[PDB]
């Protein structure tokens, strides 16, 4: 499944 | 920025007999960027019924894609897949070498 | 053996041409599972192996939920980057993510990785202590001084060390018959002059599974640099390769061809015979 958290803008 | 150039392979599935049902395949890896031309041909005619898959790329980056179509291939028939590509002066055609 | 899952994300500007296309897809080990592409036509993300259909609707709904989070951010994120490097509108701009993590063979956690690219060249990555972050440039020093502050490490490696593991492994399970599975290579060889004193021997590994082999052309016990080709799938499920070396016409008999693959008991060795 894909990460929920972790994942922002650069 | 960074270019590179596809590595083309011209294939089928499994090994080729004439008349018997097969799928072509014409894999595409090692470039970017991902915008590319890919077609297969029989004698020098496009194929419209080619399908290809959801572009993915390794770790060094690059991109690969898999084109194919169902075929059944005959003594006659030429097949051949074109690309195009940013790195590419011109087209390139690769035709499918039954005999490796 | 070993085992991974990793999802791969492409987002590519189209200058002129309105929203970037955004593709994304998952693997287990070297088999896809699941994709979602902007361009098509149902918005969500979709299955693409048999095992993963039997996932109920909560699954698919959460995970087209995630995907076109993933796809808003990368949206952000070219529109970022050309500032970064104060590039032009009128080119087209590449962004690639990486994430995903690796089981040995008792299925327990080995390693994580999450990686990102711009324009096809590193642009930040998280180190294998999944902590720190390894910047490219000066203009990857600003995100990762902003990840920094935001502690997005320690979201990646929550993600990296549990979810992604505990998910591995209940596709392993589900998809036991073709995930676990080994397909031994086809092997066999050909011979083709090249002239009237040097002929091509190409050695051929077929229909085998997972991907990862190596082929190697020994002359009298020694390895020899042959030409080889990527390996490449053969649309079915398996992966296909050769390797040639080109050889004085009569002395055929000194070489040899070796195969390894996690599907042969023991190493293959072909010979023109
Ligand atoms: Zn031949």
């Amino acid at each position: 499944e894909l990460a929920g958290i972790g994942i922002l803008t650069v | 920025m960074i270019q590179r150039t596809p590595k083309i392979q011209v294939y089928s599935r499994h090994p080729a007999e004439n008349g018997k049902s097969n799928f072509l395949n014409c894999y595409v890896s090692g470039f970017h960027p991902s915008d590319i031309e890919v077609d297969l041909l029989k004698n020098g005619e496009r194929i419209e019924k080619v399908e290809h898959s959801d572009l993915s790329f390794s770790k060094d980056w690059s991109f690969y894609l898999l084109y194919y179509t169902e075929f059944t291939p005959t003594e006659k028939d030429e097949y051949a897949c074109r690309v195009n590509h940013v790195t590419l002066s011109q087209p390139k055609i690769v035709k499918w070498d039954r005999d490796m | 053996g070993s085992h991974s899952m990793r999802y791969f994300f492409t987002s590519v500007s189209r200058p002129g041409r309105g929203e970037p296309r955004f593709i994304a897809v998952g693997y287990v080990d070297d088999t896809q599972f699941v994709r979602f592409d902007s361009d098509a036509a149902s918005q969500r993300m979709e299955p693409r192996a048999p095992w993963i259909e039997q996932e109920g609707p909560e699954y698919w709904d959460g995970e087209t939920r995630k995907v076109k989070a993933h796809s808003q951010t990368h949206r952000v994120d070219l529109g970022t980057l050309r500032g970064y490097y104060n590039q032009s509108e009128a080119g087209s701009h590449t962004v690639q993510r990486m994430y995903g993590c690796d089981v040995g063979s008792d299925w327990r956690f080995l390693r994580g990785y999450h990686q990102y690219a711009y324009d096809g060249k590193d642009y930040i990555a998280l180190k294998e202590d999944l902590r720190s972050w390894t910047a490219a440039d000066m203009a990857a020093q600003t995100t990762k001084h902003k990840w920094e502050a935001a502690h997005v490490a320690e979201q990646l490696r929550a993600y990296l060390e549990g979810t992604c593991v505990e998910w591995l492994r209940r596709y392993l399970e589900n998809g036991k018959e073709t995930l676990q599975r080994t397909d031994a290579p086809k092997t066999h060889m050909t011979h083709h002059a090249v002239s009237d004193h040097e002929a091509t021997l190409r050695c051929w590994a077929l229909s085998f599974y997972p991907a990862e082999i190596t082929l190697t052309w020994q002359r009298d016990g020694e390895d020899q640099t042959t030409e080889l080709v990527e390996t490449r799938p053969a649309g079915d499920g398996t992966f296909q390769k050769w390797a040639a070396v080109v050889v004085p016409s009569g002395q055929e008999q000194r070489y040899t061809c070796h195969v390894q693959h996690e599907g042969l008991p023991k190493p293959l060795t072909l010979r023109w015979e």
